[PDB]
DNA sequence: TCCGTGGTAGGGCAGGTTGGGGTGAC
DNA sequence: GGTGGTGTGGTTGG
């Protein structure tokens, strides 16, 4: 339900230190 | 983990630690999909051409850790396990098709910081996303070269790759249960899965909605991070149906 | 155009926690 | 120590 949304980070609108390489490929 | 980093605290809190009661080791990974439900490797648990074959109160898991082998005081969750799963289909023989299991916890799990569920995909989050090219990430404690183990948990983002080249790449029979990730030998970057890290989730970040859905489980591979060799990891959309069935039909 | 009858394996030819559908594979 | 540390914060008490 609250499924895959990260307390540490998309909680608080805070970038882990390689998710944008994820974006990026798409 | 072949050429990933260390984890950021909090970074994969879906991520589960399959241990072994008995002498005290760490078996496989796993992950947190609802706050009663883990989802491993089916080898993990089954592996008959080993005589592998683990009961109910022979494991535990262990939930919220980052340190390999050290208490993390009020913040990991040990839990006892209710009933193991595994999936019908699954072909210990020949490729490891449908290696996939799941298992029911005696209790359930309050969420955390570091103790929280991964979504798996709809069909559409799935047609989207499982598209040669687009990376993923896979988290675990497994090796870190192929011939020791990791101070804390490892992580590395690899791209999915196109299916004739994993059919290529590989001398197992490989079914449409199962996709293939890795750098290709002419791209530079390098990283896999290794040993110990069966079980463990391949993820992706949906840009639609900014929720992590785990698209595969760490099933196979031959050697860790050779060049010409993927990791091979199980398809997790195509046997959604099976998850959901048994989770409620025994919940 | 095909994807069950044994296989990873019972009992049976349907279906189950399983024979669907897919960056399909033949 | 209970779970490491020529430890007393840390991803956590005292
Ligand atoms: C059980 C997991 O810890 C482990 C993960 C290996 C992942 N490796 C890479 N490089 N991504 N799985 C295995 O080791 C599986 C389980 C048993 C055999 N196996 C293999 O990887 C063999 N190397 C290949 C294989 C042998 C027999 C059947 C299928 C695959
Ligand atoms: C393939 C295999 O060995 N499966 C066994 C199963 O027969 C048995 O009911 C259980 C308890 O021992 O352990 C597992
Ligand atoms: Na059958
Ligand atoms: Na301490």
């Amino acid at each position: 339900a609250d499924c895959g949304l990260r307390p540490l980070f998309e909680k608080k609108s805070l970038e882990d230190k390689t998710e944008r390489e994820l974006l990026e490929s798409y | 983990i072949v050429e990933g980093s260390d984890a950021e605290i909090g970074m994969s809190p879906w991520q589960v630690m399959l241990f072994r009661k008995s002498p005290q080791e760490l078996l496989c990974g796993a992950s947190l999909i609802s706050d009663r439900w883990v989802l491993t490797a089916a080898h993990c648990l089954l592996y008959p051409p080993w005589d592998k074959n683990f009961t109910e109160n022979d494991l535990l898991v262990r939930i919220g850790k980052h340190s390999r082998t050290r208490y993390e005081r009020n913040i990991e969750k040990i839990s006892m396990l209710e009933k193991i799963y595994i999936h019908p289909r699954y072909n210990w023989r020949e490729n490891l098709d449908r290696d996939i299991a799941l298992m029911k916890l005696k209790k359930p799990v309050a969420f955390s910081d570091y103790i929280h569920p991964v979504c798996l995909p709809d069909r559409e989050t799935a047609a989207s996303l499982l598209q040669a090219g687009y990376k993923g990430r896979v988290t675990g404690w497994g090796n870190l070269k192929e011939t020791g183990q990791p101070s804390v948990l490892q992580v590395v983002n690899l791209p999915i790759v196109e299916r004739p080249v994993c059919k290529d790449s590989t001398r197992i029979r490989i079914t449409d249960n199962m996709f293939c990730a890795g750098y290709k030998p002419d791209e530079g970057k390098r990283g896999d899965a290794c040993e110990g890290d069966s079980g463990g989730p391949f993820v992706m970040k949906s840009p639609f909605n900014n929720r992590w859905y785990q698209m595969g489980i760490v099933s196979w591979g031959e050697g860790c991070d050779r060049d010409g060799k993927y990791g091979f990891y199980t398809h997790v959309f195509r046997l959604k149906k099976w998850i959901q069935k048994v989770i409620d039909q025994f919940g």
